[PDB]
């Protein structure tokens, strides 16, 4: 019995991944971004989309 | 010239105050600029 | 390096070295030189 799961590594991957599942069906094609950073300027959050 | 005329105690407390105010300015400069954007360095503590 | 120990002069950082090293102001420093050499017409030191 083999299992293929699409969930992201806890952190950003899982968020991107959860977007992928919520807003698109399986077999769908789209762009994802490897490296996310907090900005040197304009940011006070320490948070990232 | 001002520093030269000092006994050892005022000297010790001098190098002390200097190093303290210096660490303050140097670190806040290294946070504001010259820090790699990758590491999230927004606070003194984060610099630590 | 010629060093200005004249009572009435501001000199190199070297004068300042002498000043911290001996804990003396410019005036007494000149007096000290005069005690070193009474024939020294100007406050110049061979630095040796």
């Amino acid at each position: 019995k083999l299992r293929i799961i699409h969930n992201g590594y806890e952190g950003q991957k899982r968020n991107q991944c959860n977007l992928m599942n919520k807003y698109g069906k399986l077999g769908d094609k789209f762009i994802v971004y490897t490296s996310l950073g907090v900005n040197p300027n304009n940011s006070s959050n320490k948070l990232m989309f | 010239v001002l520093t030269a005329g000092l006994n050892s105690q005022q000297a010790n407390t001098l190098h002390a105050f200097l190093d303290e105010s210096r660490s303050a300015a140097l670190s806040t400069y290294y946070i504001r600029q010259v820090a790699k954007a990758a590491a999230a360095i927004k606070s003194r503590d984060d610099l630590y | 390096e010629e060093i200005d120990l004249n009572s009435g002069s501001t000199g190199d950082w070297r004068k300042t070295i002498l000043k911290r090293a001996f804990n003396i102001d410019d005036v007494s420093l000149f007096r000290l030189l005069k005690i070193t050499d009474h024939d020294n017409k100007d406050g110049k030191i061979k630095n040796n």
